[PDB]
């Protein structure tokens, strides 16, 4: 078609990135995120991004969806920070939770200037990078999970 | 404050409330008027009284071509179906990509000046479907009643140079089925009869895995034939029309279009993306929309893309069972997020900037 005359004429622009960067400033969960080397974890709970306590990192409810930010020093500079962001989808998570985890992963990527590399991690399909995040015996799958945020239309 | 999500399809309105797991109102995007030349009827009621009405779709190939009738559709959606006051509800609308810019400009104007919504946003349909599937990377094939579009998305951003669009979708397939059913001596002509054939198509059509083999099977015996009871009680029989009709998606020359088929367009879209992300796109083809509901279409897409792609390429077609509603569901999810709503156009912003603001806020 003629992209410039169309409703996708502003996709891929600095303006798109600027608008989405501003939106990411309105999520309390990202404040202070990615400031030092380590792993930060949030769980989606009825559309909200809720921190997971450090004592629970590596334990995931099979019914839920999570965002895992891994901050590390890149090979190029031992004093700077780079990011892998993994979203983990339990085998029994509901559609609202997985979709929010996906959207909010992009938003955390935006918040960090596009630097994070994204990884979709379905239970039982976790990447080598994801398996490497947790100490020996650290990755545990828990039964159950929090209730969906969806209202069910009968 | 609860946002409304309205996916205005070429064929069907899907409307409801953000946070619900399905649209609460789904009805034909049609206005009916007396066939003999109340004044008019909308939606389900026009369909019910179509015996005396001529039916018109205000949306053709994803574009609003009758704004007075589209205003009737929106009014009916708010006041008669959902029974809400639109001035109380931020509203999410949807659009196929590569629409002319003026379409969403007038959508924005009407929502604020006529319906007085407090806030609104216009989303690209395939992006909503990708999020409904729990992905940030993949390539969506969305096919409704008006448009088939391919949108590759990487880390949450659609790749505009690789977006593909074909103005060939469900309504063209219905029209083609009407045409070829005349070979059997059936005559489906009128706008009311088009709705009957649309139902035949939805109930009995399928995509053959090997078209030429299936044509031979259809001539060798009656094993593929199905019967269908018309509203007047007459029973008809259809045979190879069952799969010749959706074969048009793979062979657009069946209706005289020189276009690539949906398998080729999907492949062409992937090939317009950077080579290092192509494996991820091939493994994440997501089907969306009612015209992707034909039995056998995923298997046929798998076979055809395999023939086009490098011989070792891992290819996966994802066909969510709920994909008639995937766009709406993705909208319900995103419209439940305060950060997404932060990007919506407020009434004050519209008052000060006018319709042009939609291009600066909605991506
Ligand atoms: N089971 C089915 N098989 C084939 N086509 C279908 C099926 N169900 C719906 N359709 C077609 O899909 C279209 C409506 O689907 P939808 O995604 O709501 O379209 P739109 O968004 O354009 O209104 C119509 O062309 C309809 O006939
Ligand atoms: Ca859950
Ligand atoms: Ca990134
Ligand atoms: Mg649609």
């Amino acid at each position: 078609y003629n992209i410039a005359d169309s409703n996708i004429a502003n996709l891929g622009t600095e303006l798109e990135k600027k608008v989405k960067l501003e939106a990411s400033q309105h999520e309390d969960a990202w404040k202070g995120a990615g400031k030092q080397v380590g792993v930060e974890i949030w769980r989606i709970q009825q559309f909200k991004v809720v921190p997971v306590p450090k004592k629970h990192h590596g334990s995931f409810y099979t019914g839920d969806s999570y965002i895992v930010l891994s901050t590390y020093h890149p090979k190029t500079n031992p004093d700077k920070l780079a990011y892998d962001v993994h979203f983990w989808l339990g085998a029994f998570t509901t559609q609202d939770e997985a979709g929010t985890a996906a959207y909010k992963t992009v938003e955390l990527d935006d918040y960090l200037g596009g630097l994070p590399v994204q990884y979709r991690e379905v239970q039982g399909y976790e990447s080598e990078r994801f398996l490497s995040l947790f100490p020996k015996g650290g990755l545990r799958i828990l039964d159950g999970g929090v209730e969906t945020g969806f209202h069910h239309v009968e | 404050t609860t946002a409304l999500v309205c996916d205005n399809g070429s064929g069907l309105v899907k409307a409801g409330f953000a946070g619900d797991d399905a649209p609460r109102a789904v009805f034909p995007s049609i206005v009916g008027r007396p066939r003999h030349q109340k004044d008019s009827y909308v939606g389900d009621e026009a369909q019910s009284k179509r015996g005396i009405l001529t039916l018109k779709y205000p949306i053709e190939h994803g574009i609003i071509t009758n704004w007075d009738d589209m205003e009737k559709i929106w009014h009916h959606t708010f006041y008669n179906e959902l029974r809400v006051a639109p001035e109380e509800h931020p509203t999410l609308l949807t659009e196929a990509p590569l629409n002319p810019k003026a379409n969403r400009e007038k959508m924005t104007q009407i929502m604020f000046e006529t319906f007085n919504v407090p806030a609104m946003y216009v989303a690209i349909q395939a992006v909503l479907s990708l999020y409904a599937s729990g992905r940030t990377t993949g390539i969506v094939l969305d096919s409704g009643d008006g448009v088939t579009h391919n949108v590759p998305i990487y880390e949450g951003y659609a790749l505009p140079h690789a977006i593909m669009r074909l103005d060939l979708a469900g309504r063209d397939l219905t029209d083609y089925l009407m045409k070829i059913l005349t070979e059997r001596g059936y005559s489906f002509v009128t706008t009311a009869e088009r709705e009957i054939v649309r139902d035949i198509k939805e109930k009995l059509c399928y995509v053959a895995l090997d078209f030429e083999n299936e044509m031979a099977t259809a001539a060798s015996s009656s094993s593929l034939e199905k019967s269908y009871e018309l509203p007047d009680g007459q029973v008809i029989t259809i045979g190879n029309e069952r799969f010749r009709c959706p074969e048009t998606l793979f062979q657009p020359s069946f209706i005289g279009m020189e276009s690539a088929g949906i398998h080729e367009t999907t492949y062409n879209s992937i090939m317009k993306c950077d080579i290092d992300i192509r494996k991820d796109l091939y493994a994440n083809n997501v089907l969306s929309g009612g015209t992707t509901m034909y039995p056998g279409i995923a298997d046929r897409m798998q076979k055809e893309i395999t023939a086009l792609a490098p011989s070792t390429m891992k290819i996966k077609i994802i066909a969510p069972p709920e994909r008639k509603y995937s766009v709406w569901i993705g909208g319900s999810i995103l419209a439940s997020l305060s950060t997404f709503q932060q990007m919506w156009i407020s009434k004050q912003e519209y008052d000060e900037a006018g319709p042009s603001i939609v291009h600066r806020k909605c991506f």
